[PDB]
């Protein structure tokens, strides 16, 4: 049931990483960035065994690795909160709009602060 | 001629942009139905240009004047259209700065993707302003409200919250040009974007700094909110500091 997930997780993963060498253009990494979280959070809910906070987790790693930056993971009680910095204008509003919308398609709620390079997502479920 | 099907291909089989590659497809498939000298001339210049750009903000409003002018099939009805991205390709020439440069070009973009009558003509006026004053400080003013007003019309904001937000735009423009603070710029572009929307403002200042608490935004409208704000205070050089907590924006703008 979650091998199916960390399987579609891989492959959006290294179709992320195969476009990044490209780097035709600047916003349309970040378009296609934005796809395949979308495509693994659709998927995820598609199996409901799955944990829905870890498929919104699962979502940024795939948006930090398309997008080249940094991220650090905090675990504390039931919430996660994780830090990306390196982030430009166009990162920083394509990130949050990934965010914004696997949240959705696994029914999270999520609290966000941009600051500068910097955006700090906190992941509740 | 038919030059224009090589072009375009030319460029289908350069891109890795996706809507790119269908824009060219498109301005190609609208251009054979004509028989107007200017419109294939038109296309002819812009699917050039485009061929020879590394800028896709260049070469997305390149071809998005091209689709423009072969759907209508008279370059007069877009020629208002057609102005304000010419326009906006002699500003992003005529500056140094890819600041400028880059808002010139969304502004054109984001207001001709927009339908709306009045962000073509702030925006059309907002860039005559620019290219005519030649100070750097006054054109990244002009930009960062133009650029914020086109995103609150591509966002399908009502007309009747459009004209409340040209107020704004008119008022930032004055301020700027009596030489506001980048900060009250900043908090004017959020004044904007409020009052584009229906919605109301909290502001507090605590310290050197103003704190703005805003209420009751939906999903889609906390995206466009971010990314004009995250604009307009790289124009001006302005550190912000964004919360989205349920439904309540929290921004923090410091100096």
């Amino acid at each position: 049931g979650e091998e199916a997930v960390r399987r579609r997780f891989e492959e959006l993963l290294r179709e992320a990483l195969a476009f990044r060498e490209r780097t035709g253009g600047r916003r349309e990494t970040l378009e296609h960035a934005v796809r395949l979280a979308r495509e693994l959070a659709e998927f995820a809910a598609s199996h409901p065994e799955f944990n829905r906070q870890e498929a919104v987790l699962l979502a940024i790693e795939l948006m930090v690795r398309a997008m080249g930056v940094t991220m650090e993971t905090h675990r504390s009680g039931n919430e996660v909160k994780v830090v990306i910095k390196g982030l430009n204008i166009d990162e920083q509003v394509a990130l949050y709009r990934a965010v914004r919308e696997t949240s959705k398609i696994m029914g999270v709620e999520t609290e966000i602060e941009v600051e500068g390079d910097t955006q700090t997502i906190v992941v509740r479920e | 001629k038919e030059e224009i099907k090589r072009l375009a291909e030319e460029l289908k089989e350069k891109t890795k942009n996706e809507e790119i590659k269908r824009l060219a497809e498109e301005a190609a498939e609208l251009a054979e139905r004509s028989d107007d000298p200017e419109v294939l001339e038109v296309v002819k210049k812009a699917l050039e240009e485009a061929l020879k750009s590394k800028n896709e903000e260049k070469i997305e409003l390149l071809l998005l004047v091209a689709v423009l002018v072969a759907e209508a099939g008279s370059v007069d009805a877009v020629e208002e259209k057609l102005e304000i991205a010419l326009l906006a390709l002699k500003l992003a020439e005529e500056s140094k700065d890819p600041r400028i440069i880059r808002g010139a070009l969304r502004a054109a973009i984001a207001a001709l993707r927009s339908d709306d009558p009045l962000a073509l003509k702030t925006v059309k006026e907002a860039l005559e302003r620019a290219r005519a004053s030649k100070d750097e400080r006054l054109i990244r003013a002009i930009l960062a409200a133009a650029y914020a007003f086109a995103l609150l019309a591509v966002a399908g904001a009502s007309a009747e919250r459009l004209k409340e937000a040209e107020a704004i735009v008119k008022e930032l423009i004055a301020a700027a040009e009596k030489g506001a603070s980048p900060q009250e710029l900043v908090l004017l572009v959020i004044e904007m974007m409020v009052k584009g929307m229906g919605v109301t403002m909290e502001t507090h200042r605590s310290g050197n700094e103003v704190k703005v608490v805003i209420k009751g935004l939906h999903e889609s409208q906390q995206e466009v909110l971010l990314e004009a704000v995250l604009f307009a205070a790289e124009l001006m050089g302005v550190r912000v500091r964004i919360r989205f907590k349920g439904d309540t924006v929290t921004i923090v703008v410091r100096e």
